[PDB]
């Protein structure tokens, strides 16, 4: 999943093609510290979207609560479908 | 944010080519003198019923009446600028290279060979789009030509035989854009522009200093009123003005005697 | 004084470099001067480095920023910036000259 | 290389000024010779500020 978001990070246009002096007089100085702003904002994202070592301690968070649902009383496999087929057959049996 | 990057520098694009459309000098605008009123009417202060200490803070409002009256003339200068590159910003090419970045495919891994081509396009964007061909001097000229001194005997003094070679090409090195010498390119550096200054500066300060000469020639009192307590004395009308050295100029005009 | 630090130590001297900066053929030789310690440098922190990726890219950066005719100067690249950023001081000098010309 | 023969002709020229003589192949060294050229201009200036 995280590739498929550095995918997108892959293609973001290169904002420092406009960081020479011929682009900093030229503009507001309101959409230069915008345009400042969104290339310091490239950098945040991309520094966290290749934390790579931080995916094994997010894939922690999935694991406790997926090993409870199989801690199941009735089985580890159950789930509506087939729990309501097998009241199907219970209900309409005899009694 | 994609396209909120996209949108700014299709804006400051704009910026770029309506500036340059209208062939105007770069800091003009950014400068908030040029925006400032040089022919307005510039009130008196004679005029305005000033007591002693009460005119430089007349003084004061007038200036920073005048200067935040051409701030916020260069405020709407640039909002006006604004709304004519938005307008353009919508009409514009959007064909924009892309950051480097290394290729990774979904499973797959990350070649070094291709995590170094692309820290090459960031040290080939290091480099400037327009430079002086400052030349070192290689070791293979360098030596030629200090045991080409060395043979005649010039040996002990080898070492300034050879940066005066550097040195020569060095003071006339030419500037190269694209690899390529463009050519007729005259620039004016930073120490021969800070030299324009330092001239300027003690050429106007010496004419304060013969300003100054004359009239304390004539009027020598004069220097005992300090520059800054002197409109701190003014008023309005001559016989508001605070005699704190009224009498005191009176007497040392009079002579040593 | 911090870009200077770097080349004439600590005791730099920035009044001397604030009233005449130094020309583009010092900007080189002292470049030249400091290049002997900076390719050592660079190869002492390269073999140091934690990773191939790191060991080239820090002999990438100094491959571009040792060599002299990377220096980007200002009055080079922009030749109208630099002349206007001269009559910043040329016209603000000038005012001081109207001043002793009316008085 | 449009001004490529006045680069080499300083290199030329700044060895020619400071030219050392050699007596037997060996430079003597500590030795200052008056030329030709200067001692004529010692000639002319001493002639200028006589004849004034």
């Amino acid at each position: 999943l995280s590739n498929e978001r550095y995918q997108l990070l892959s293609q973001w246009p290169d904002f420092t093609t406009m960081y020479g002096k011929d682009f900093y007089y030229r503009a507001h100085p309101e959409d230069l510290k915008k345009f400042y702003d969104a290339a310091d904002e490239y950098y945040k994202l991309y520094e966290t979207v290749t934390e790579f070592d931080s995916l094994s301690a997010l894939a922690s968070q999935v694991v406790p609560n997926y090993a409870a649902r199989r801690r199941s009383t009735v089985h580890p496999a159950i789930g509506s479908t087939v729990a309501d087929g097998a009241f199907t057959n219970f209900l309409l049996s005899k009694q | 944010k994609k396209q909120a990057t996209e949108n700014l520098m299709k804006l400051l694009q704009a910026y770029k080519d309506i500036g340059d459309a209208k062939s105007e000098p770069l800091l003009k605008n950014h400068n908030p003198r040029t925006f400032e009123d040089r022919d307005y009417p510039v009130p008196d202060f004679r005029t305005q019923n000033l007591k002693a200490g009460d005119v430089p803070k007349f003084f004061d409002t007038v200036i920073s009446t005048r200067a935040s009256a051409a701030i916020a003339s260069k405020d709407k200068f640039w909002a006006g600028r604004k709304t004519e590159a938005e307008a353009a910003s919508a009409k514009a090419s959007a064909a924009f290279p892309r950051v480097a970045v290394p290729e990774w495919k979904k499973g797959k891994t990350v070649s070094i060979e291709n995590l170094n081509t692309v820290t090459d396009k960031y040290a080939a964007a290091l480099v400037p789009k327009r430079k002086l061909a400052l030349p070192v001097l290689p070791e293979g000229v360098k030596k030629a030509v200090e045991d080409f001194a060395a043979s005649v005997g010039q040996a002990k003094n080898a070492s300034e035989v050879s940066e005066l070679l550097a040195k020569s090409l060095a003071e006339k090195a030419v500037v190269t854009e694209g690899g390529k010498v463009v050519e007729g390119f005259s620039y004016v550096s930073k120490a021969v522009a800070a030299k324009v200054i330092a001239t300027r500066r003690a050429e106007v300060h010496e004419r304060l200093l013969k300003l100054w000469a004359k009239r304390l020639l004539v009027s020598p009192e004069l220097a005992i009123v300090p520059l800054n307590e002197f409109d701190a004395q003014l008023a309005s009308k001559f016989e508001g003005i605070s005699p704190k050295y009224q009498e005191l100029l009176s007497a040392v005009a009079q002579g040593n005697k | 004084k911090e870009e200077l630090k770097v080349i004439y130590g600590d005791n730099v001297d920035v009044k001397h470099f604030q009233a005449s900066p130094r020309t583009p053929v010092q900007q080189l030789f002292d470049s030249l001067k400091n290049a002997a310690a900076n390719k050592e440098r660079a190869a002492k922190e390269a073999a140091a480095a934690a990773s191939p990726y790191l060991a080239y890219a820090v002999t990438k950066k100094q491959e571009v920023q040792a060599d002299p005719s990377n220096i980007p100067f200002d009055e080079v690249l922009y030749p109208q910036l630099s002349e206007e950023l001269l009559e910043l001081e040329l016209s603000d000098i000038r005012e001081d000259e109207i001043a002793l010309e009316k008085a």
